[PDB]
């Protein structure tokens, strides 16, 4: 639901970045832009980010080849970098591309060797692309990993990582004294769910729409407790309720008056989970929390909020 | 011959992991907690946009723990998992070699989840396994 957002919004810190880049390693370049405002979903705008941004340093610092032996290879001095953006099917697509050394993969394949990863005769069912794909192997650059290290950034593995984190992919395509062109396609329709978000003590959390039966605004009382279980009344039928912090055991400041009380439904019960404060609904996207939380029931995942702030999202059928 | 080494602190406990995956340092600033979750775990953050785990390497070990002391976040990624490992602050990276490599791998008390134990300049620098310590984790 109109998630989506114009990629100027990641566009426009490049065509500045790139004049600067240029400077700190006197080539010359024409950088174009072309199809700033193909619009691609909220989120990737900050991820996406710093991945592209790497992708047009490498053409800038590698590919573009400077004045003299670019005017050697009677190639015109001034370089050309893209970057370009489009809608193609069921995905965005982001291309940088540039005319520069190329990426010469007959000895990508040589290195790709000596390092024991690939075997001789092997080595040759492989397409362009492939043999490229390499690039993108863990340390495959040698290097060293001190400017990543904690400096100014360095490694393509991730860029592909971050690409395949966002369901998307890449590719490399190049050719020796033909400039480079890695293309980027992310997917155009995510997995968006509508939710209601809900807080507890400066803590958010999120409650799938699609369980909530109706929210309603209760006060501290109106929770009566039975032997132990505590549940409330509505014009008649009882139906069980939890006090969120409790079921997560939450630092909470005791409780104010005032509250709200959101009635899901899971198959064939129902039941409310009671809240400090209502926040709104919104449509998010449900990103898993690692491994190192498996385990967690209670929540099916987490969110970014606009904002930036993190929102644990609730699993009505993970809690009680 | 030669090893290249992050090393931090934890209330003045020296340590050290390998730079060979170490993602970055962030300065710690707010770590929104996952409620009934493995209290070895900090949280979770938000870096460029992913969402982090932050887990406590001075609980995860068993040592000097304070909090308000505790700023730095060192990044690390595996093969498929991703960390945070938060402590006191980090001294930087360091040139250690054989020589000053010690071995007795059989005397610090953590087990595997600790490397040989070095020593440069007449310090207590612990050389742990994060590949090792974070699959402690992740299963
Ligand atoms: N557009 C390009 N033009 C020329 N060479 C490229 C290009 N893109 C990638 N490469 C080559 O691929 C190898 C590495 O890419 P990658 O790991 O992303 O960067 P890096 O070179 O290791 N780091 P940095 O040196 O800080 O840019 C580079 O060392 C280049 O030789």
């Amino acid at each position: 639901g109109s998630h989506m957002v114009p990629i100027s919004f990641v566009f426009n810190r490049f065509p500045r970045m790139v004049r600067d880049l240029a400077k700190k390693m006197n080539k010359e370049v024409n950088f174009i832009m072309r199809g700033e405002d193909t619009e691609l979903d909220r989120t990737f705008v900050e991820e996406i980010g710093e991945p592209l941004l790497h992708l047009l340093r490498n053409a800038i610092d590698h590919g573009i080849e400077p004045k003299e032996e670019r005017i050697a290879k009677g190639k015109p001095p001034i370089g050309t970098l893209i970057l370009s953006a489009r809608h193609e099917g069921n995905n965005v697509v982001i291309e940088v591309e540039d005319d520069g050394r190329g990426i010469d993969k007959e000895k990508i394949i040589r290195k790709a060797i000596e390092k024991g990863l690939i075997d001789e005769s092997k080595a040759a069912t492989l397409s362009d692309q492939e043999i490229l794909n390499f690039l993108f192997v863990p340390g495959f650059s040698t290097k060293e990993k001190v400017s990543e290290v904690s400096g100014r950034g360095v490694g393509m593995d991730v860029v592909k990582n971050v690409v395949e984190s966002l369901n998307g992919s890449i590719s490399i395509e190049s050719e020796k004294d033909k400039g480079t062109k890695v293309t980027i396609r992310l997917p155009l329709t995510l997995a968006i769910i509508q939710a209601l978000l809900v807080k507890v003590n400066n803590l958010v959390y999120a409650i799938p729409i699609a369980n909530i039966d109706t929210i309603l605004s209760i006060s501290k009382e109106d929770i009566q407790r039975v032997q132990d279980r505590d549940v409330i009344v509505i014009r008649g039928e009882v139906i069980p309720v939890y006090r969120l912090w409790e079921v997560l055991q939450i630092e909470h400041k005791e409780e104010l008056e005032e509250m709200e009380a959101v009635i899901v439904r899971v198959g064939n019960r129902k039941y409310g989970i009671v809240v400090d404060d209502l926040l709104g609904q919104d449509d998010i996207v449900i990103k898993s929390l690692g491994k190192v939380f498996s385990e967690v029931k209670e929540f099916s995942g987490a969110a970014i909020l606009g904002d930036g702030s993190i929102a644990l999202i609730i699993n009505v059928s993970g809690i009680v | 011959k030669e090893f290249e080494v992050l090393s931090f602190e934890i209330d003045e406990q020296a340590l050290a992991f390998d730079v060979d995956n170490i993602e970055m340092v962030i300065e710690k600033s707010d770590i929104t907690p996952v409620p009934k979750s493995r209290h070895f775990v900090e949280g979770v953050i938000n870096l460029r946009g992913r969402i982090i785990p932050v887990v406590n390497l001075a609980k995860i070990l068993g040592i000097s723990f304070d909090e308000q002391k505790m700023k730095s976040i060192i990044v690390a990624r595996t093969k498929d998992v991703e960390v945070g490992f938060l402590v006191d602050r980090v001294l930087g990276v360091l040139r250690i070699t054989e020589n000053q490599l010690d071995l007795t791998n059989v005397s610090d008390k953590f087990g595997k989840k600790s490397k040989g134990l070095v020593k440069t300049d007449g310090r207590l620098i612990i050389y742990l396994d994060i590949d090792k310590i974070i699959e402690e984790i992740t299963v």
